[PDB]
């Protein structure tokens, strides 16, 4: 009761998901910046 | 005749009334225990 009454109940169960989600597929992303300047730095 | 009604059974009435009085006042607990769950559930309801 005291979690729903504003508190990690509705604070984390977005938190969770949209940071890790946000995170995760950015620094992949960055890495494909990587990944293509080593390609054209290789062939 | 008066041996057995006499040791057998007024002493085992007696043990088996303390008995049950020592068990109705263990149940108040479970009592206190019971009124209070319900109200948290309520308040639960009442939340949602």
């Amino acid at each position: 009761f005291l979690e729903q009454e504003s508190g990690v109940q509705q604070a984390r169960k977005r938190e969770l998901q949209q940071a890790q989600s946000e995170a995760q597929g950015k620094l992949a992303m960055l890495n494909s910046q990587l990944k293509r300047l080593d390609e054209a730095t290789s062939a | 005749m008066l041996l057995q009604a006499q040791i057998e059974a007024e002493r085992a009435r007696a043990a088996h009334y303390m008995s049950g009085a020592g068990l109705q006042d263990s149940k108040v607990g479970t009592e206190q225990a019971k009124a209070r769950a319900l109200a948290s559930q309520a308040d639960m309801t009442d939340l949602n």
